[PDB]
């Protein structure tokens, strides 16, 4: 069948077969396509360390949203249909768009030229590359649970304060996953030894005394 | 099975190459150079067709066509994957450079630069990276390598065709 | 290599290619260290970590036909296979031809 | 063994996901949109050749055994004259063998004429003694060199 | 970084016991070879010999790209991925595309493996962000899958059976291969439990 | 042509699995590579099924189309809006309409018709039982769905576009469906049903003669469904 | 082999395992009717040279790697003994193992030489000589 689509595919394969036919200043349509793609990538690209930090944060956010969907389907007992897959993919795509909108600011501060902006951007990149979660997500989970458990005056105040602030669409399963996690004893112990001195040692001794008292 | 057995014969060189994987055209007056290629090919477990040009019905067509594929009039000639391998100086060169495995099995020769015969321990780069500005000779305190030994006199060989 | 009242060739052969050596490579808790610990590209490709033959999976079969039936196909390519390909050690070099010289 | 096959593995993953209690990986839906690649469901004209064979076989005998003439020069012109006389006789369409007979008679007459003019020119070059062919010059340049090699020893 | 941590542990151990032992070198050989970059380089050097204008090669390219991304994500194991890769390689369409690229002469496989190294840098398919270019140099200057004329490592498991039959001399002519137990004297430690391989000696 | 005929085939019940198997037989067995007409004829048939697996198949087919070097056009975005409207998802239709103007592809009239139909199916698939548990009337949601589509109707007369029959049919379907849902959910609010019937009779009596349009089988279908829900058997 | 129905089942069964596109089966009266019934139920993608009274090609149907036809067996399993199905047998084949069977297609030949599946045989209360089953 020698039609327009088949001859177009044939001459496209003939053009891209060797090396000679598709280099620069040879074909105007392919040069226009490459020029438009490079114009698109000129504005929407980051620094390479910013791209690595965005990749780590995107992996963590995608895993957290998938764990939220897992928690919802484990609590309800329902099945994983294509509708839940569509909802999860839409939530992941919206969260990755929001993470691009967030990390555009980090890429702007990393390439600004100021010492403090580049220092804070390097701190954000180092916190993302080591796998450390952000304090903004903790604050978002805390204010979402506070918005859930408040009365109508407080709910209207929180919703009117944060209507213009670009908050991510967070499901209730993420807040329930964050809240139902047990707290670490070693981190609270180090924090009470750093914040308080020998009184912290006496208080931790009394706490271990109550622990080994409840053991008996 | 479905056809009675029949010996293959042809007046053209192209029908021998398209039929067999490894074809060798020998003479009966050269038994040493024939048997060396028999040892190399059977070591890699490759099926081989040996064509003795003594008592053949198309000697004069085949002696002309072997002169066109290989410019040297030396027999035997090895032909793997419709290509020319060559005489014993070409087969032993691929055995020395460890190229005879992928020639006999898969029909191609490695175009990788560097020799793999002179290796010690694991095979790594070990200074194969390009040096800046050249001049690897002007540093006379360079690592010359381990000391090598050389024989003072040539020992008598076991056989004249032992190698 | 410490010999220990043995020939070093047969000692390295028993430490490399015997059944308790490869089972110690897979992990069995044999008596005392029947295989060589530290080997780089000199390790045989049969006992590599990324290879597709594991004797711990094959110990539950009492017949060779059950091993040919139930076991997975082996992994073709690995990093040690890539190093042996770069070294040309996938097939041994051809020795001197003993077919026509003599039997001395 | 066909029990380990990408189509069989995709079918196993599909019926594992279809329960609703297994979450698909990304490669399952990405292989539903890009399936694995399957191996299944995939000169001279011959009459002129015979004419030149017959004419060469009949001219070789009249030139070699018949005339005993081996130093014949420029045979392509009488051979193409044989071809063109054969086509001239095949225009009128007389016969097949008789056209070969008349063509061979004309070729024999042409060979006799060429032999006679070669003999006449050689006889007139040998009678006067003034003209020398290139083969005689080559042979005297060789034999004077051999006489000088006799002088050298 | 666990590889630099294992190198630190190796240096501390070799300074502690003052010899190069077998345990520490085996540990750092296991740590430095945990990467799945070998199979990603296999898929990308199979993608390099394809044609960017042909739609069949676009299907093969997207299939192998999805395969390499699923290996790097850890969602697919290595053995089923090797089955997918050898099923994609043994197809006559890929082999015909490789033959066309051989018959070209100005082949685009060098730009293919260069763009493959750039993709492995960008998508995070490596352990270090600049290790893919050294791995590209290693594929180029050594005998590897990149110097093979068809774009796969030259083992017989990645070549067709009807081409395997007339070339090689195996057990019987006219899967997992084993020595039958009729050989009571094969080698010193050779037996029926010792598997054999057609085109390589892994011993 | 076979997939185009199977996209509108209503003779048997198995037109969609026959089209799926025919596409699989064309790609895998015959060895043909699907171009833009194959993808368009398959996505137009997959956009009619409101099952989520067929919608997922339509989305994966659109993604394979854009991955294989076939850019999206007005028909591809129209098929995506058709696939998103049948489940009542206005957010996906608005995302497709916002993405379509990003690449410079202009929105036609039919995209706005199926956006109005997306508003119809979103009014259909409101979970009214949860609103009954909350004691919330679904009336402002219906008023918002009416106001958005009448804003679209004010937009299409401001751009100087020629008014089409399926746009007025979608507006009539919207008002008749709003009247049916008001009779089903809020039966004691007679003034709401009266205003919805007034807007429906205004569309049925004056709007078709305003743009010199002639009524068709779908315009009679929506009004017959309205008169049948009102138990006006003689007028129907 | 023994029966044209037996050969017609055997060639399709041996060619669906080899993943072939066309099977050349010998054309008899009871063979092309069974092929038409299998084409109606969606087990056969099409035919080539169907008007040939000697042999015709069956274009097989595949979907996502494997074959549509899973099991195809003749009624004369030994190739010699034939069977005559009553309408009670057709109602047994329609309701087999306590379910309603429109899945497994049982085909018979009536006394009017019309090749009829097990559903239309129960629909008009007839039987016939059983030829083969296929699902």
């Amino acid at each position: 069948l020698s039609s327009g689509i088949n001859l177009g595919r044939l001459r496209l394969a003939e053009q891209f077969s060797s090396m000679n036919g598709w280099q620069s200043k040879e074909d105007p349509a392919f040069d226009a396509y490459v020029k438009e793609r490079r114009r698109k990538e000129n504005y929407e690209a980051f620094d390479q360390r910013v791209e690595r930090g965005y990749a780590a944060a995107a992996k963590l956010h995608k895993a957290e949203i998938q764990n939220a969907v897992k928690r919802r389907l484990k609590s309800s007992g329902a099945k994983f249909t294509a509708e839940t897959l569509r909802e999860m993919s839409s939530a992941v795509t919206e969260r990755l768009a929001w993470l691009r909108d967030v990390w555009a600011q980090i890429d702007a501060d990393y390439r600004s030229g100021d010492s403090a902006r580049q220092e804070t951007a390097a701190q954000e990149i180092s916190a993302a590359l080591r796998g450390e979660p952000n304090d903004y997500m903790r604050w978002v989970y805390e204010t979402k649970r506070e918005l859930r458990f408040a009365g109508p005056v407080g709910r209207r105040a929180i919703q009117e304060e944060l209507q213009a602030a670009e908050l991510p669409e967070v499901l209730d399963e993420e807040v329930n996953r964050y809240h139902d996690l047990k707290l670490n004893m070693m981190e609270i112990e180090r924090e009470v030894k750093a914040k308080y001195g020998v009184a912290g040692q006496q208080h931790w001794a009394e706490l271990q005394a109550a622990k080994d008292e409840e053991y008996i | 099975s479905a056809t009675r057995w029949l010996p293959f014969v042809s007046s053209d060189l192209k029908d021998y190459l398209n039929r067999y994987w490894a074809v060798m055209f020998t003479v009966g007056a050269r038994p040493i150079e024939t048997g060396h290629i028999r040892h190399y090919v059977s070591w890699y477990c490759t099926r081989m067709k040996v064509v003795l040009l003594d008592h053949h019905v198309y000697v004069e067509p085949l002696r002309q066509q072997l002169q066109e594929a290989s410019r040297t009039p030396e027999l035997p000639l090895l032909f793997v994957n419709k290509k020319l391998v060559g005489t014993l100086r070409d087969v032993e060169l691929l055995e020395r450079e460890k190229k005879l495995k992928d020639v006999l099995h898969f029909g191609f020769e490695w175009r990788v630069g560097g020799s793999v015969a002179a290796t010690n321990g694991q095979k790594s780069l070990m200074g194969a990276l390009p040096a800046p500005y050249g001049d690897a000779e002007f540093f006379r305190g360079r690592y010359r390598g381990p000391p090598v030994a050389r024989p003072v006199v040539s020992l008598p060989t076991l056989h004249p065709f032992a190698l | 290599i410490n010999s220990g009242d043995q020939s070093p060739y047969r000692y390295v052969e028993e430490r490399l290619y015997s059944k308790p050596s490869r089972l110690d490579r897979e992990g069995v808790k044999v008596n005392k260290t029947y295989a060589l610990q530290g080997l780089g590209d000199l390790e045989p490709l049969r006992y590599g970590a990324n290879f597709g033959i594991s004797e711990k999976d094959a110990l539950k079969y009492e017949t060779v036909a059950e091993k040919a039936k139930y076991m997975e196909p082996p992994i073709p390519y690995s990093s040690l296979a890539a190093r042996k390909l770069a070294a040309g050690a996938l097939w041994p070099a051809a020795p001197d031809p003993e077919g026509m010289i003599s039997k001395e | 063994n066909e029990k380990y096959e990408p189509w069989e593995h995709m079918k196993r993953m599909g019926r594992l996901v279809g329960t609703g209690f297994y979450i698909p990986p990304e490669w399952y839906n990405h292989f539903r949109m890009f399936p694995p690649i399957n191996h299944n469901f995939q000169t001279l004209s011959p009459e002129r050749v015979a004419l030149r064979d017959e004419l060469a076989r009949k001219s070789r005998l009249v030139a070699s055994e018949g005339m005993r003439y081996y130093n014949i020069f420029w045979v392509r012109k009488p051979l193409d004259t044989m071809e063109k006389e054969y086509y001239e006789l095949k225009r009128r369409g007389v016969d097949h063998g008789e056209a070969i007979r008349k063509v061979l008679q004309g070729f024999y007459s042409g060979l006799a004429v060429k032999k006679r003019v070669a003999a006449i020119q050689a006889e007139e070059a040998k009678l006067t003694g003034r003209f020398i062919t290139m083969r005689e010059a080559t042979v005297v340049l060789g034999v004077l060199a051999k006489l000088h090699k006799e002088q050298l020893t | 970084d666990t590889e630099f941590q294992a190198l630190v542990e190796f240096i501390e151990g070799a300074s502690y016991d003052q010899l190069i032992s077998g345990r520490r070198f085996k540990k750092v050989y296991d740590v430095l070879s945990e990467n799945d970059d070998m199979f990603i380089w296999l898929c990308h050097t199979a993608m390099s010999v394809l044609n960017p204008g042909d739609m069949r090669s676009r299907l093969i390219y997207n299939h192998l790209r999805i395969l390499a991304e699923s290996v790097a994500s850890g969602e697919m194991t290595q053995r089923t991925a090797f089955r997918f890769f050898e099923s994609a390689v043994r197809s006559p369409a890929y082999r015909e595309i490789a033959k066309r690229q051989l018959e070209g002469g100005a082949a685009t496989r060098l730009a293919g493996i260069s763009a493959a190294a750039d993709v492995m840098r960008r998508m995070g398919l490596t352990r270090r962000p600049m290790s893919s270019y050294f791995e590209l140099y290693q594929r180029i200057v050594e005998r590897s899958e990149a110097m093979t004329p068809w774009g796969f490592p030259p083992l017989f498991q990645f070549e067709e059976r009807l081409s395997l039959e007339p070339r090689l001399k195996f057990f019987s002519r006219a899967r997992i291969f084993w020595i039958p137990p009729t050989w009571n004297r094969a080698g010193r430690f050779l037996g029926p439990h010792v598997t054999l391989y057609p085109g390589m000696t892994p011993d | 042509l076979q997939l185009k005929a199977l996209a509108k085939d209503n003779s048997q019940l198995n037109s969609l699995p026959e089209a799926i198997q025919l596409f699989d037989q064309m790609e895998n067995v015959y060895g043909f590579i699907a171009s833009r007409p194959h993808y368009d004829a398959m996505m137009f048939h997959l956009s009619q099924s409101p099952r989520p697996e067929m919608r997922l198949r339509c989305e994966e087919l659109a993604h394979k189309m854009e991955l294989m070097g076939i850019v999206w056009n007005a028909n591809t975005y129209l098929n995506l809006i058709r696939s998103a409207q049948v489940v009542g998802d206005v957010a996906a239709v608005e995302k497709y309409l916002s993405r379509m103007r990003e690449e410079g592809i202009p929105a036609s009239i039919g995209h706005l018709t199926w956006a109005v139909q997306a508003h119809v199916q979103s009014m259909i698939r409101i979970d009214y039982d949860a609103l009954k548990e909350k004691d919330e009337s679904p009336l402002p949601t219906w008023l918002e769905h009416l106001e958005t589509c009448f804003g679209i109707y004010e937009l299409v007369v401001r751009r100087g576009w020629v008014m089409q029959l399926p746009f007025v049919n979608a507006l009539l379907r919207l008002t008749c469906q709003a009247t049916i849902l008001s009779m089903e959910r809020t039966p004691d609010e007679a003034e709401t049903i009266g205003r919805f019937e007034e807007q429906a009779n205004k569309i049925w009596n004056h709007t078709f003669d305003e743009w010199q349009l002639q009524k068709d089988v779908y315009s009679y279908e929506c009004y017959i469904a309205l008169l049948a829900h009102q138990q006006r058997i003689d007028e129907a | 082999l023994y029966t044209p129905i037996y050969d017609f089942c055997h060639r399709i069964r041996e060619a669906t395992e080899q993943r072939k596109r066309f099977v050349v089966v010998p054309s008899t009266i009871e063979t092309r009717g069974c092929a038409r019934v299998m084409h109606d139920h969606g087990l056969v993608a099409g035919f080539r040279d169907f008007h040939n009274d000697r042999a015709f090609a069956v274009e097989l149907k595949y979907f996502q790697g494997d074959s549509t036809i899973n099991v195809i067996e003749p009624c004369s399993y030994d190739g010699r003994t034939e069977f005559e199905w009553s309408p009670k047998m057709m109602r047994r084949l329609l309701n087999t193992h306590g379910i309603h069977n429109r899945l497994v297609v049982y085909i018979c030949r009536t006394a009017d030489n019309r090749i009829i599946d097990h559903i239309h045989a129960v629909k008009e209360n007839i039987g016939g000589r059983g030829l083969m089953m296929v699902h």
